[PDB]
């Protein structure tokens, strides 16, 4: 009992090619740390270096696991994950439970080191390839391949699966109530048990989990406690010109996505061309008409779902004072979700923070996480998302320069 | 001699065969130096005979190469090269000299006949056979097959660079303090020894090379004291570029014109403060080639400020890890700014200039940053780390731009330093409606069909006014009516506008565009004391934004 298990045959999607992207540039800590990470998982078997012949390239990253803790190495899989991926999540999906964003509690549980367990097919391992670059170009770069399932890849999982199976199986018997989920490299947990209670049946489950090649592994989400009632209608709302004015145009907007917005009644009252500043001779139906748009805005939109089959997309704006605003929508302005990400420093630290925290939501409530758009240049993006990132996964963004008043109807 | 070095096994592409292409056949004089070269290879072992059984053929000629009356052999791989697998990289960046840390000496080893050094895997072998013909080709050929990499076959650069870097890892691990870097052929090796000390380092090098088959012809460790690589000219203390004679001529063709302005470009990485702009302004709408262009007088200021930073000699030096990297940044014209890196001051380890592209609307704080964003890139690639920047913007104007505006930024540590001219914002939008300011309500429309337009105004005063306006757009008649308010306003003024475009724009604070409309707004609003901007949607019926609405429409659409 010392040699190995066997290997599931892995397909790269039809006609497709493995992926090649290029190795960002890193610095000089972060390069060192990695040397030292890949040289313990070389000695360990995990990795092996490589020749000339394998062509393919994944980027690397390193980033902290918690505050200036110990360092870990982030593989950004997302290119390969594609092209494994119109053709698994069908052959070996794992489907996603509605009762998880029910629940009181639910804790995220890193099972990523678990994978390391199994090997990987020998014939796919060409296309995990990855390179810890040098300063400078000065040093062709130190070439790599993995022997084992990787943890940022969606293959592991799904091929894990029916060992997970085997291993969560004693605790769901035990407790039928418990809802689990797998994404990625980690599991969420989610019951309806007091806090204490709630922790302990997680410790518990994490002693299952060591029997099985993982070391006491790791929070507390409250989906229950997950809000609507975003759009806002100001108080001292009619009293100027302007303040009206503002009003009709927040109400214009909202009227896009929920059915029965009004401002009918409102625009009367703007009645003449008037000085910004003057404060105005109604509000009567205009009153009633208001609080009934305001009664709609505390409610879900009416006519919009999720469907499965589609892309989500997250938008977020900077409103100020460590403020950010969100919407998560598959059909622009259909909003399925949104949102508020607040500190009360830095722009770039707080919106990758935001970005985590809204891509772990929707891997609660629908397994998937969503394309960001974000407000800000790339390059400065590239430079400095991963001294704030600590998640295991890394969603796909583009970078948007553009933003509407958008910020201001939210 | 072969390297002993373990071959990297190759493979053709999914579902090919290798390459089965005829030989043409050659003149007698072609024929005899093959016969001549293939025989020299064969008896050091580069290529063996091979029988006819061997299908697969790739054409082989020979001349006169780089004046070559020796003659020389080539062989056309190109249909092999389609057949072969990819492989790694090839090679995807240079290093920056200025990246270097100083060494006491430096020496170039040119490697003999690299890529026929180094075996071939062999399993491969056979796709690369090829025929000297027979005169007329009316006899059977003489056929070989390659033992080692070839001249033109794909894998040969990936190869050759693998192979060496496995060869010198053992030498590096017993000498931790050399430095070796590879470049095609060329290995370049510094050390802090002394001349003495460092000879035989070198000498150790070459036998251990030696000993996995790569010598170094070049006896005694060639290649005189300042190396040239690449435009550079370096030494083991400092580095600059080659050379840069900037020609003396009254006519300028606009080959001339793209020539000077690389080589400007290309000294501006170390002669500080160099500039192109007005040069190539004179490239606008390429009117051929060989066509004159008459040297505008901006462009003249601009060559004799040029020439003159390029008088003297001036050099980098190099990188000590020890110290910080200190970055400056100068507004150095319009759309420029130029950039110096050193860590004691003044001597630059580099320099530079960015020339900012991004949007047709822009301002200097935007424009400053992503230069910082730039730089900040570079130097994680040259240095592996950033560099402490001093900037020519006060703390205060950088922050109230960045926390009021909608995007995201960051940037390393920096501090204000005093640089004219200073970046600053030229003017600033109010926040709140203007108490006692008059009100314009200005609106635009288009045809499409005729594009004849209307701009104009309603004001809570019962002014108006509307515009003609001719070969016009929406979005042309949106800015033009709020430039119209702008120019018939006081001082104080608030508008109230439906257009979206127009507010983003306006928004966002340029100090410049590449339309002239926004620039003659943006003249307006830097002579007005307060402007408060305001956007209602359009034809909802309200009060003011209808009235302008139904008298730039009764003429426009
Ligand atoms: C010329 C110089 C100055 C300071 N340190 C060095 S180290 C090096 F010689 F290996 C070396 N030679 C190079 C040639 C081009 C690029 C990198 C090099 O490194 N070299
Ligand atoms: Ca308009």
């Amino acid at each position: 009992p010392i040699s190995p298990i066997e290997t599931v045959p892995v397909k790269l999607k039809p006609g497709m090619d493995g992926p090649k992207v290029k190795q960002w540039p890193l610095t000089e800590e972060k390069i060192k740390a990695l040397v030292e990470i890949c040289t313990e998982m070389e000695k360990e078997g995990k990795i092996s270096k490589i020749g000339p012949e394998n062509p393919y390239n994944t980027p690397v990253f390193a980033i902290k696991k918690k505050d200036s803790t110990k360092w870990r190495k982030l593989v950004d899989f997302r290119e390969l994950n594609k092209r494994t991926q119109d053709f698994w999540e069908v052959q070996l999906g794992i489907p996603h439970p509605a009762g998880l964003k029910k629940k009181k509690s639910v804790t995220v549980l890193d099972v990523g080191d678990a994978y390391f367990s199994v090997p990987l097919d020998e014939d796919f391992r060409k296309y995990t390839a990855f390179t810890i670059p040098s300063i400078n170009n000065e040093t062709p770069g130190i070439r790599y391949q993995y022997n084992v399932l990787p943890q940022g890849w969606k293959g592991s999982p799904a091929i894990f699966q029916s060992s997970m199976t085997k291993i969560l199986e004693p605790f769901k018997k035990q407790n039928p109530d418990i809802v689990i989920y797998q994404y990625m490299d980690d599991l969420y947990v989610g019951s309806d048990l007091e806090i204490g209670q709630h922790r302990t049946k997680i410790e518990e489950l994490r002693q299952h989990l060591l029997r099985w090649g993982l070391t006491t592994p790791d929070y507390e989400l409250h989906p229950d406690k997950w809000t609507v009632q975003p759009i806002v209608l100001p108080e001292k709302d009619s009293w100027t010109v302007n303040d009206i004015q503002k009003l009709v145009g927040k109400l214009n907007w909202a009227s896009q996505i929920y059915p029965g917005i009004k401002v009918r009644q409102l625009s009367k009252l703007l009645r003449g061309t008037k000085a910004l500043t003057e404060v105005i001779p109604l509000t009567e139906e205009a009153e009633l008409e208001l609080a009934e748009n305001r009664e709609i805005l505390k409610e879900p939109v009416h006519g919009v779902y999720y469907d499965p089959s589609k892309d989500l997309i997250a938008e977020i704006q900077k409103q100020g004072q460590g403020q950010w605003t969100y919407q998560i929508y598959q059909e622009p302005f259909k909003n399925l979700k949104t949102g508020k990400y607040a500190r009360m420093t830095n722009d770039v630290k707080q919106l990758t923070e935001a970005v985590q925290k809204i891509t772990t939501e929707s891997i609660v409530i629908w397994g998937k996480t969503p394309k960001f758009k974000l407000p800000i240049q790339k390059e400065t993006w590239e430079t400095w998302w991963t001294e704030y990132w600590q998640a295991t996964w890394i969603p796909e963004w583009e970078f948007v320069n553009t933003p509407p008043l958008v910020k201001l109807w939210y | 001699p072969i390297s002993p070095i373990e071959t990297v096994p190759v493979k053709l592409k999914p579902g090919m065969d290798g390459p089965k292409v005829k030989q043409w056949p050659l003149t007698e004089e072609k024929i005899k130096a093959l016969v001549e070269i293939c025989t020299e290879m064969e008896k050091e072992g580069k290529i063996s005979k091979i029988g006819p059984e061997n299908p697969y053929s790739t054409p082989v000629f020979a001349i006169k190469k780089k004046d070559s009356t020796k003659w020389r052999k080539l062989v056309d791989f190109r249909e092999l090269n389609k057949r072969t697998q990819d492989f790694w990289e090839v090679q995807l960046g240079i290093p920056h000299p200025a990246g270097l840390k100083k060494k006491k000496s430096v020496t170039v080893l040119d490697v003999g006949d690299a890529y026929f050094s180094v075996p071939l895997d062999e399993d491969f072998r056979k796709y690369t056979a090829f025929t000297i013909p027979s005169i007329n080709n009316e006899t059977p050929g003489i056929r070989y097959q390659y033992n080692v990499l070839p001249q033109g076959w794909k894998g040969s650069p990936a190869i050759f660079q693998s192979s060496m870097t496995k060869i010198l890892e053992p030498f590096k691990k017993q000498n931790p303090d050399i430095v070796i870097y590879q470049y095609m052929d060329d290995l370049y090796v510094g050390s802090d020894l002394e001349i003495g000390q460092h000879r035989t380092k070198i000498e150790e090098l070459r036998q251990h090379l030696l000993r996995w088959g790569l010598t170094t012809p070049d006896k005694k460790h060639q290649k005189e004291p300042p190396l040239l690589w690449m435009g550079y000219e370096l030494h083991p203390d400092k580095w600059t570029v080659q050379p840069i004679v900037l020609p003396e001529k009254d006519s300028w063709t606009v080959n001339d014109i793209q020539k000077l302005v690389g080589k400007l470009n290309w000294a501006s990485q170390i002669y500080p403060g160099i500039k192109v702009r007005q040069l190539c302004k004179l490239l606008r709408g390429t009117k051929a080639l060989t066509e004159v262009i008459p040297l505008t007088e901006e462009a003249e200021l601009e060559l004799a400020e040029n020439r003159e930073i390029l008088k003297e000699p001036v050099h980098g030096v190099y990188y000590d890890p020890s110290k910080d990297l200190i970055a400056e940044i100068q507004k150095q014209g319009q759309g420029q700014w130029t950039y110096q890196i050193y860590q004691e001051p003044f001597k630059n380890l580099k320099t530079g200039k960015y020339a900012r592209m991004r949007g047709a609307h822009t301002n200097d704080v935007k424009q400053l940053t992503e230069a910082v964003q730039k730089i900040t890139t570079e130097s994680i690639v040259i240095w592996g780390k950033t560099p402490k920047f001093k900037l020519p913007i006060q703390k205060e104007t950088w922050e109230t731009w960045w926390t009021e505006y909608w995007q995201a930024t960051w940037i390393p540590e920096w501090e204000f330093v005093n640089t004219p001219p200073l970046v600053k914002l030229w003017y600033q939008l109010e926040k709140e409606p203007i108490v006692g300011a008059e009100t314009f309500y200005v609106d635009g429309a288009a045809n499409r069909e005729t594009k004849l337009g209307k701009a104009g105004y309603v004001t809570n005063k019962g002014r108006q006014k509307v515009v003609p306006l001719t070969n016009t757009t929406n979005q042309k008649t949106q800015l033009q009516a709020i430039y119209l308010a702008l120019q018939d306003s006081g001082l104080e003024v608030n508008i109230v506008t439906d257009s979206q475009y127009a507010l983003g724009i306006i928004q966002a604070q340029p100090d410049k565009s590449e339309s002239e409309l926004v620039n003659q707004i943006i003249e307006q609003l830097i002579k007005k004391e307060k402007v408060y901007l305001a956007w209602v949607p359009a034809h909802k019926g309200i009060g003011g934004n209808e009235q302008v609405d139904k008298l730039v429409s009764a003429g426009i659409r």
